[PDB]
């Protein structure tokens, strides 16, 4: 295995492994959107940026954790005012061209782009404190519109990670939807109308926010109104 | 003379755009009546493949599609013998505003390009070459077409070059109007009819290019230039320029100057010759140029800028970078911020939209500001704001692009900090002055 | 659309690999364009079931370029280049003049059927400025304000463009101005 | 100036073009999105004339050929935009004063208006 120092902590941890995972594996935390479980990471979202050190000598530019590899005896600053300026930038440009629905969108308090403003955002530069930067008008396009009987499409909401087009391409393998345009113009939407395979309720799942919903419980309850019940599902072998 | 070349010399050998503007240049014809594929032909039976890249290492070739990159050493990280195939992609998008170097090397003298990539191919191992050229260069589609055929016809293309037991050829693909798609590895997805987003490189295109193979990817006029080095030696080559950038280089010029165009001259010439002895000096007074590109930073209208060797380091501690050669003279007669209102408007339309910063930062945040202030709307913190954005922005976006837009605002605030500050305090537009006839 | 011109299919096919079939995406929209004039949706589930994707992924590919147009446009889909270099040598001025002159944005065609028009980035002939692209063929470089109303009239009584007489005289990779 | 009153004034109408069409070539109308600054409007004064933000012409899959929306009352630089989604094409109606509604120095009527939803309405509308 190889050691990694995190912050003021140490770590075994195997070759291969993402900076994300090895910062997590040390206990700490990273605004963390575009990248998921079990799909292929990619720097998009540009939230997971770190400070890295490899012999110290601190790399010129930041780095994204999420697709940068362990070096032996290598350091990671999760913590530097340089970091976490950075970072509320970061959920700056993103919040930027965003809707305003909080209360009426059915994502919650289920929702990462929601968790991760109040986490990491809002700087504190060391009275009154600024809130919003940007005073223009906001990006306006396709709302509320259903993409098959049991998903509904919030392209307003959509943040561009890319949770969703790639992991019908690299799990079920039916690439149903796709981005469209270009710049700041471009947007989720679909070509392949029903929604085709049979596993297009686990995009539901991970969409960061709330433009990919599950329609068949469209508006019933906010999240944390909700009784969970673990269990298994019983309908075949599996 | 006694030592180095480096201007209007008398010892400097025009060689690329030797015979462009030359009646009938892209004949298989013309270019075999002036020694055609001669060098091609000699460097394949002699000189092994190993052998064409120490040649190319020496002669300091340093990549001109912007990058700088010492090309011989790239051609050093392709996998030596490993049975896959591999890949050469000449990059003919040439896209990059006030940049336009490649086009008549495309239109009218073609051949040279294909005997470049031929030695190219040749010292990669690569069988099969790709050209993907803007959508919008017609002629230079046609030609290269053309040429490519010609070349095929009389066995200078494909089968068994020479005699030798190498097999060589090319490929034209078209684009389809996206600046981004010159990013090599945004290229190379577009090409692969994906959407051109750039890739994660941490997977190198030497070991993972064009359909998981070993690619090596090329400028136009790097290409085009390794054919006089391999014809007359690296030393030659190196008898150039400065003492980290040797060789010629093509440079062209553009803005109110008396006579715009490309001008081949070798590696350090001065601006002062340019856009004097050359252009024809202006014809408005100017307030400043921009080096390279348009993604390189402007630099003030002074005499120590216009005595500064033109280099890939004169340039480099000067602030900006030498990025393609293409300098802009830019008209006192004209607002600064408009300027960059217009080249950063231009860089919002072009964002491949992956990122959070440059699809919402540059694109979203950075081309509004202009807009309020170049209207007269402005108010002080706003300059302060687009000030402060830069920072947010340039350090981390997936690719260059996104620098490629900070830099020249940067380095517009820095020299003119005062001219933003002047519209947005007396609540003026940018001045709209009378520019065509 | 493509069962009419299969030569066409084999050879463009051949220029990729086997498993490099969606290369010919690009090559594929790209005629339809110079053919109809813009590419409407049942073009685009064609050539996804050639070359042996989704109807989802070309659409996406498509929608990324800026020559590629999605609704109908003129005969003479005037495209004008926008960027700095073009607008010092008056570029915005001559966007003004012609669209206040047939009364047409972007979006729209003039009403006689063959004029529309599009801002575009450096179409890299600077040294020649202000400079404007037809339809897919040579640019129109140098449009001084009476170069332009003879391109327009040329057009407008159906000269072929590439031979209209424009006033006045431009150079190739090197432009003398007076 | 004042102009923002009567630029709104001119979002209504717009609107109603919209309406027009829509009933008449007997394609959806769909609201889009109200206001925050009408929602979220509390105790607070509101005299704008809709509360409507953002309209569009979908087709029979729901997906639009046309989309139309007017910047909110507190943001700076008010403009009214058309947007023809997946035909890359945009639009930015100002308000000068006495020419009226106009994409720069061309004049925006109902009748240019028509022309671009007709347009859009065959080109671009799936079902
Ligand atoms: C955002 C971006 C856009 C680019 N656009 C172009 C382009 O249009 N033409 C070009 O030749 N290079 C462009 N480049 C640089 C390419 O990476 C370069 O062409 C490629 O390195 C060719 O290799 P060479 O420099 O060794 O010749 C761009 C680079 C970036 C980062
Ligand atoms: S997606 Fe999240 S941030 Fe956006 S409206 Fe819904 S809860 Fe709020
Ligand atoms: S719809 Fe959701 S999962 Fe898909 S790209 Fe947008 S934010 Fe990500
Ligand atoms: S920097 Fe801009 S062009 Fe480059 S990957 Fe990011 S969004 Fe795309
Ligand atoms: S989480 Fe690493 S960039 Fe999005
Ligand atoms: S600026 Fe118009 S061609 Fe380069
Ligand atoms: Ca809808
Ligand atoms: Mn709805
Ligand atoms: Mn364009
Ligand atoms: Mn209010």
């Amino acid at each position: 295995m190889v050691r990694v120092k995190v912050n003021d902590r140490i770590v075994e941890v195997p070759p291969g492994t993402s900076v994300m995972d090895a910062v997590f594996h040390a206990g700490y935390d990273v605004p963390l959107f575009c990248s998921e479980k079990h799909l292929s990471p990619i720097g998009a979202c540009r939230m997971c940026l770190v400070r890295i050190g490899l012999p110290i000598q601190w790399q010129p530019k930041l780095a994204a954790s999420c697709v940068t590899a362990v070096a032996d005896g290598m350091v990671v600053d999760t913590l530097s005012d340089v970091v976490r300026e950075a970072q509320a930038g970061m959920v700056e440009f993103t919040l930027l061209n965003h809707p305003l629905d909080c209360p009426t969108c059915d994502k919650g308090g289920a929702c990462e782009l929601q968790d991760r403003t109040v986490e990491y955002g809002l700087y504190e530069k060391y009275e009154l404190p600024v809130y919003t930067r940007f005073e223009f008008t906001r990006r306006h396009v396709d709302k509320h519109h259903p993409l098959s009987p049991f998903v509904i499409l919030d392209r307003e909401r959509c943040i561009h990670c890319k949770r969703c087009v790639r992991y019908f391409e690299e799990v079920p393998g039916d690439e149903v939807l796709d981005f469209i345009e270009r710049g700041v113009h471009t947007f989720i939407g679909t070509m392949d109308f029903g929604l085709p395979s049979g596993f297009s309720g686990n995009i539901t799942d991970i969409c960061p926010v709330g433009a990919l919903l599950d329609l068949t419980a469209r508006f019933r309850a906010r999240n944390w109104e909700m009784e969970e019940t673990p269990t298994t599902c019983a309908l075949c072998p599996v | 003379t006694g030592p180095i070349l480096s201007g209007l010399d008398p010892r400097f050998e025009r060689t690329l755009y030797a015979h462009v503007g030359k009646e009938g240049s892209w004949t298989l014809d013309y270019y075999l009546r002036h020694g055609g594929y001669e060098t091609a032909k000699r460097v394949l039976k002699e000189k092994t493949p190993d052998e064409v890249i120490e040649e190319v290492k020496r002669s300091g070739l340093r990549g001109r599609g912007g990058a700088g990159f010492p090309t011989g050493l790239k051609w050093s990280f392709m996998p030596k013998d490993d049975g896959k195939q591999h890949y050469l992609i000449c990059n003919a998008d040439e896209s990059e505003p006030g940049s336009f170097k490649d086009r008549y090397i495309l239109e009218d003298v073609p051949h040279l390009l294909i005997e470049g990539m031929i030695l190219a191919g040749y010292a990669i191992r690569a069988t099969v070459g790709y050209i993907y050229v803007r959508g919008e260069y017609r002629r230079a589609a046609d030609r290269l077409e053309q040429a490519i055929k010609e070349a095929r016809a009389r066995g200078y293309l494909g089968k068994n070059l020479f005699g030798t037991d190498f097999s060589f050829d090319l490929h034209v693909h078209r684009g389809a109007g996206a600046y981004i798609c010159g990013e090599e590895t945004a290229l190379m997805n577009s090409l692969e009819g994906l959407r051109a987003n750039p890739r994660l490189k941490p997977p190198f295109p030497a070991q993972s290019g064009l359909w998981g193979k070993p690619t090596t990817i090329n400028n136009v006029e790097t290409l085009a230039s390794v054919v006089p080095i391999m014809e007359r030696g690296a030393d030659w080559f190196a008898q150039m320029g400065t003492e980290q950038s040797k060789g010629m280089k093509l440079y062209q010029i553009s803005g109110p100057v008396k006579r715009p165009g490309v001008y081949e001259l070798p590696m350090g010439t001065t601006f002062r010759e340019l856009i004097y002895e050359w252009a024809g000096g202006p014809l408005e007074p100017i307030q400043a140029i921009i080096p390279g590109g348009s993604s390189t930073p402007p630099l003030p209208f002074t005499e120590e800028v216009l005595d500064t060797p033109m280099s890939y380091e004169h340039l480099q501690a000067k602030g900006s970078m030498l990025g393609t050669g293409g300098v802009i003279l830019i008209p006192e007669r004209v607002s600064m911020v408009d300027a960059m209102w217009n080249l950063t408007r231009f860089y919002a339309h072009e964002s491949c939209g992956k990122c959070t910063p440059c699809r919402e930062g540059v694109a979203g945040f950075m081309v509004n500001l202009f807009a309020k202030i170049g209207t007269g709307q402005g108010e002080e913190k706003d300059v302060e704001n687009l000030e402060a954005l830069l920072p947010l922005i340039e350090g981390r976006s997936f690719c260059p692009l996104a620098d490629a837009a900070v830099w020249p605002v940067k380095g517009s605030l820095r020299h003119f900090k005062d001219q933003y500050l002047a519209l947005a305090r007396e609540k003026r537009p940018v001045p709209r002055p009378s520019l065509w006839r | 659309f493509f069962d009419d011109k299969q030569d066409f299919l084999e050879e463009t096919f051949a220029k990729y690999p086997p498993e490099g079939r969606r290369a010919a995406i690009m090559p594929l929209l790209r005629r339809v364009q110079q053919e109809e004039g813009w590419i409407r949706p049942e073009r685009i589930e064609e050539i996804a079931r050639l070359v042996g994707t989704t109807p989802t992924e070309v659409m996406g590919v498509a929608s990324f370029y800026s020559y590629y147009q999605f609704v109908p446009t003129g005969k003479y889909h005037l495209q004008v280049c926008a960027t700095l270099s073009c607008k010092l040598a008056g570029a915005e001025e001559l966007w003004d003049y012609l669209t206040e002159t047939l009364g047409i944005g972007p979006g729209e065609v003039t009403p006689d059927g063959l004029f529309s028009v599009q801002k575009v980035e450096c179409l890299g002939s600077c040294h020649t400025a202000p400079v404007i692209q037809v339809n897919d063929e040579p640019y129109v470089e140098c449009v001084t304000r009476a170069r332009l109303e003879a391109l327009l009239a040329g057009l407008r009584a159906g000269k072929r463009l590439e031979e209209i007489e424009l006033p006045g005289k431009c150079g190739h990779h090197v432009h003398e101005v007076e | 100036a004042s102009s923002e009153r009567e630029l709104y004034e001119a979002w209504v109408e717009l609107l109603s073009w919209m309406r027009e069409y829509a009933q008449a070539k007997g394609v959806r109308f769909e609201k889009e999105a109200d206001f925050p600054d009408f929602i979220y409007r509390m105790e607070r004064p509101y005299d704008l004339p809709t509360t409507i933000m953002t309209a569009s012409l979908s087709d029979g899959l729901g997906e639009p050929f046309l989309l139309a929306d007017v910047s909110p009352r507190h943001a700076k630089l008010k403009r009214i935009g058309l947007r023809l989604p997946r035909a890359h094409i945009h639009l930015h109606a100002h308000y000068e004063p006495g020419k009226g509604l106009v994409t720069g120095k061309i004049p925006l009527t109902k009748e240019r208006f028509f022309a671009l939803a007709d347009r859009a309405r065959e080109a671009l509308a799936f079902a």
